Protein backbone atom coordinates (compact mmCIF):
# COMPACT_ATOMS: atom_id res chain seq x y z
CA UNK A 1 0.00 0.00 0.00
CA UNK A 2 2.57 2.76 0.99
CA UNK A 3 5.19 2.16 -2.02
CA UNK A 4 1.45 2.54 -4.50
CA UNK A 5 0.64 5.60 -2.18
CA UNK A 6 4.03 7.67 -2.35
CA UNK A 7 5.01 6.72 -6.14
CA UNK A 8 4.29 9.32 -7.97
CA UNK A 9 4.19 7.30 -11.19
CA UNK A 10 0.86 5.64 -9.66
CA UNK A 11 -0.16 9.24 -8.94
CA UNK A 12 0.36 10.14 -12.65
CA UNK A 13 -1.56 7.08 -13.78
CA UNK A 14 -4.18 7.06 -10.81
CA UNK A 15 -5.39 10.09 -10.81
CA UNK A 16 -5.27 9.88 -14.56
CA UNK A 17 -9.01 8.66 -14.16
CA UNK A 18 -10.56 11.68 -12.17
CA UNK A 19 -11.52 12.98 -15.47
CA UNK A 20 -14.77 10.45 -15.36
CA UNK A 21 -15.13 10.93 -11.37
CA UNK A 22 -19.12 11.73 -12.85
CA UNK A 23 -18.83 8.34 -13.97
CA UNK A 24 -17.52 6.34 -10.96
CA UNK A 25 -20.51 7.19 -8.69
CA UNK A 26 -23.16 6.79 -11.27
CA UNK A 27 -22.45 2.92 -12.41
CA UNK A 28 -20.89 2.42 -8.91
CA UNK A 29 -24.50 2.75 -7.03
CA UNK A 30 -26.17 0.41 -9.97
CA UNK A 31 -24.74 -2.43 -7.88
CA UNK A 32 -26.14 -1.53 -4.97
CA UNK A 33 -28.89 -0.81 -6.35
CA UNK A 34 -29.55 -4.13 -7.62
CA UNK A 35 -28.07 -5.93 -4.25
CA UNK A 36 -30.51 -4.19 -2.10
CA UNK A 37 -33.06 -5.27 -5.10
CA UNK A 38 -32.34 -8.57 -4.50
CA UNK A 39 -32.48 -8.07 -0.62
CA UNK A 40 -35.65 -7.06 -0.61
CA UNK A 41 -36.87 -9.85 -2.86
CA UNK A 42 -35.52 -12.08 -0.23
CA UNK A 43 -37.38 -10.04 2.36
CA UNK A 44 -35.06 -7.91 4.47
CA UNK A 45 -35.09 -4.44 2.93
CA UNK A 46 -34.80 -1.21 5.51
CA UNK A 47 -36.22 1.73 4.47
CA UNK A 48 -33.08 3.07 2.95
CA UNK A 49 -32.47 0.19 0.69
CA UNK A 50 -36.55 0.08 -1.22
CA UNK A 51 -35.60 4.39 -1.62
CA UNK A 52 -32.09 2.89 -3.47
CA UNK A 53 -34.06 0.86 -5.60
CA UNK A 54 -36.25 3.58 -6.63
CA UNK A 55 -33.54 5.84 -6.96
CA UNK A 56 -31.75 3.38 -9.19
CA UNK A 57 -34.61 3.17 -11.38
CA UNK A 58 -35.61 6.79 -11.42
CA UNK A 59 -32.20 8.19 -11.99
CA UNK A 60 -30.81 5.44 -14.53
CA UNK A 61 -33.85 6.33 -16.10
CA UNK A 62 -33.34 10.02 -16.31
CA UNK A 63 -30.11 11.37 -16.22
CA UNK A 64 -27.56 8.41 -17.82
CA UNK A 65 -28.76 8.40 -21.22
CA UNK A 66 -28.56 12.28 -21.79
CA UNK A 67 -25.17 12.35 -19.82
CA UNK A 68 -23.79 9.61 -22.42
CA UNK A 69 -25.15 11.54 -25.73
CA UNK A 70 -23.87 14.78 -25.33
CA UNK A 71 -21.63 14.73 -22.13
CA UNK A 72 -22.74 18.04 -20.50
CA UNK A 73 -25.95 17.66 -18.50
CA UNK A 74 -27.43 20.96 -17.33
CA UNK A 75 -31.17 21.88 -16.87
CA UNK A 76 -34.26 20.07 -17.82
CA UNK A 77 -32.53 16.62 -17.14
CA UNK A 78 -31.80 18.05 -13.51
CA UNK A 79 -35.16 18.88 -12.47
CA UNK A 80 -37.02 15.91 -14.09
CA UNK A 81 -34.69 14.15 -11.96
CA UNK A 82 -36.27 16.05 -8.99
CA UNK A 83 -39.96 15.64 -10.15
CA UNK A 84 -39.75 12.29 -10.56
CA UNK A 85 -38.75 11.64 -6.78
CA UNK A 86 -40.85 14.36 -6.13
CA UNK A 87 -43.69 12.59 -7.82
CA UNK A 88 -43.34 8.71 -6.43
CA UNK A 89 -42.80 10.11 -2.89
CA UNK A 90 -46.81 10.81 -2.80
CA UNK A 91 -48.13 7.25 -1.40
CA UNK A 92 -45.95 7.71 1.40
CA UNK A 93 -47.22 10.55 2.53
CA UNK A 94 -50.87 9.70 1.87
CA UNK A 95 -50.27 6.50 3.79
CA UNK A 96 -48.31 7.42 6.24
CA UNK A 97 -50.62 10.35 7.59
CA UNK A 98 -53.65 8.47 7.64
CA UNK A 99 -52.02 5.40 9.20
CA UNK A 100 -49.92 4.28 12.04
CA UNK A 101 -46.61 3.36 10.03
CA UNK A 102 -45.71 1.58 6.71
CA UNK A 103 -46.11 -1.60 7.88
CA UNK A 104 -48.30 -4.33 5.40
CA UNK A 105 -51.61 -5.07 7.59
CA UNK A 106 -53.57 -8.27 6.81
CA UNK A 107 -56.45 -8.21 4.38
CA UNK A 108 -57.70 -10.71 1.89
CA UNK A 109 -55.73 -12.34 -0.85
CA UNK A 110 -58.27 -11.47 -3.52
CA UNK A 111 -58.13 -8.11 -3.32
CA UNK A 112 -55.17 -6.80 -5.00
CA UNK A 113 -54.72 -7.36 -8.37
CA UNK A 114 -51.80 -9.25 -9.84
CA UNK A 115 -50.50 -9.06 -13.44
CA UNK A 116 -48.35 -11.72 -15.09
CA UNK A 117 -44.42 -11.28 -14.23
CA UNK A 118 -43.41 -10.81 -17.82
CA UNK A 119 -45.33 -8.39 -18.85
CA UNK A 120 -44.48 -6.16 -15.73
CA UNK A 121 -40.23 -7.13 -16.99
CA UNK A 122 -41.60 -5.64 -20.83
CA UNK A 123 -43.12 -2.44 -19.07
CA UNK A 124 -40.09 -1.68 -17.57
CA UNK A 125 -37.91 -2.71 -20.37
CA UNK A 126 -40.57 -0.61 -22.82
CA UNK A 127 -39.60 2.23 -20.39
CA UNK A 128 -36.26 2.26 -20.65
CA UNK A 129 -36.03 1.93 -24.23
CA UNK A 130 -38.15 4.93 -24.51
CA UNK A 131 -36.24 7.00 -22.19
CA UNK A 132 -32.87 5.91 -23.62
CA UNK B 1 -88.91 -32.42 50.70
CA UNK B 2 -90.98 -31.04 47.88
CA UNK B 3 -88.37 -29.04 45.58
CA UNK B 4 -88.24 -31.02 42.63
CA UNK B 5 -85.22 -30.30 39.85
CA UNK B 6 -84.13 -27.08 39.29
CA UNK B 7 -82.73 -24.75 36.07
CA UNK B 8 -82.06 -27.72 33.57
CA UNK B 9 -79.78 -30.19 32.66
CA UNK B 10 -79.39 -28.61 29.10
CA UNK B 11 -77.78 -25.42 31.32
CA UNK B 12 -75.19 -27.34 32.68
CA UNK B 13 -74.23 -28.59 29.46
CA UNK B 14 -73.99 -24.73 28.02
CA UNK B 15 -72.04 -23.69 31.12
CA UNK B 16 -69.87 -27.42 30.83
CA UNK B 17 -69.14 -25.65 27.38
CA UNK B 18 -68.08 -22.40 27.81
CA UNK B 19 -65.90 -23.49 30.21
CA UNK B 20 -64.39 -26.03 28.44
CA UNK B 21 -63.87 -22.93 25.21
CA UNK B 22 -62.10 -20.95 27.75
CA UNK B 23 -60.08 -23.30 28.71
CA UNK B 24 -59.37 -24.49 25.55
CA UNK B 25 -58.91 -21.05 24.23
CA UNK B 26 -56.38 -20.14 27.45
CA UNK B 27 -54.48 -23.17 26.20
CA UNK B 28 -53.96 -22.34 22.76
CA UNK B 29 -52.91 -18.74 23.53
CA UNK B 30 -50.40 -20.36 26.07
CA UNK B 31 -48.37 -21.86 23.57
CA UNK B 32 -48.56 -20.06 19.76
CA UNK B 33 -48.98 -16.63 20.99
CA UNK B 34 -45.33 -15.53 20.51
CA UNK B 35 -43.58 -16.15 16.62
CA UNK B 36 -42.12 -13.34 14.41
CA UNK B 37 -40.51 -13.66 11.23
CA UNK B 38 -39.90 -9.87 9.86
CA UNK B 39 -41.64 -6.57 10.23
CA UNK B 40 -40.00 -4.72 7.19
CA UNK B 41 -40.95 -0.89 6.17
CA UNK B 42 -43.22 -1.67 2.88
CA UNK B 43 -41.87 1.35 0.89
CA UNK B 44 -41.87 0.19 -2.28
CA UNK B 45 -45.75 0.24 -3.01
CA UNK B 46 -45.91 -0.85 -6.56
CA UNK B 47 -49.56 -1.38 -6.97
CA UNK B 48 -50.09 2.44 -6.12
CA UNK B 49 -48.03 2.92 -9.13
CA UNK B 50 -46.44 0.27 -11.29
C1 LIG C 1 -23.74 13.37 -10.18
C2 LIG C 1 -24.57 12.33 -10.88
C3 LIG C 1 -23.91 11.44 -11.87
C4 LIG C 1 -24.01 12.04 -13.20
C5 LIG C 1 -23.80 10.85 -14.04
C6 LIG C 1 -23.67 11.39 -15.40
C7 LIG C 1 -22.74 10.71 -16.36
O1 LIG C 1 -22.45 9.62 -16.18
O2 LIG C 1 -22.17 11.30 -17.57
C8 LIG C 1 -20.95 11.03 -18.28
C9 LIG C 1 -20.60 12.26 -19.11
C10 LIG C 1 -19.26 12.19 -19.86
O3 LIG C 1 -18.99 11.11 -20.76
P1 LIG C 1 -18.21 11.24 -22.14
O4 LIG C 1 -19.00 11.00 -23.37
O5 LIG C 1 -17.64 12.56 -21.89
O6 LIG C 1 -17.25 10.18 -22.12
O7 LIG C 1 -20.26 13.03 -18.04
C11 LIG C 1 -21.07 14.00 -17.50
O8 LIG C 1 -21.55 14.66 -18.23
C12 LIG C 1 -21.18 14.18 -16.08
C13 LIG C 1 -21.84 15.42 -15.72
C14 LIG C 1 -21.70 15.27 -14.27
C15 LIG C 1 -22.39 16.40 -13.67
C16 LIG C 1 -21.89 16.79 -12.31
Amino acid sequence: TLTLVLDPFFWMYFSWTWLFWPWFIAVGLAGYGIYCFRKHWLGEANAFEQLGIVTSVFTWLTLVPPAYFNGYLEGWPYVFFLAYHYFFFFNVSVRKRLYGDFYARTHDPKWDVNTPLWSRILFGVGIMVGHW
Amino acid sequence: PMETQIISDDTWKLVDEIWDKKVEEIKAEAVIQIEEEKKKPQILMATHFF
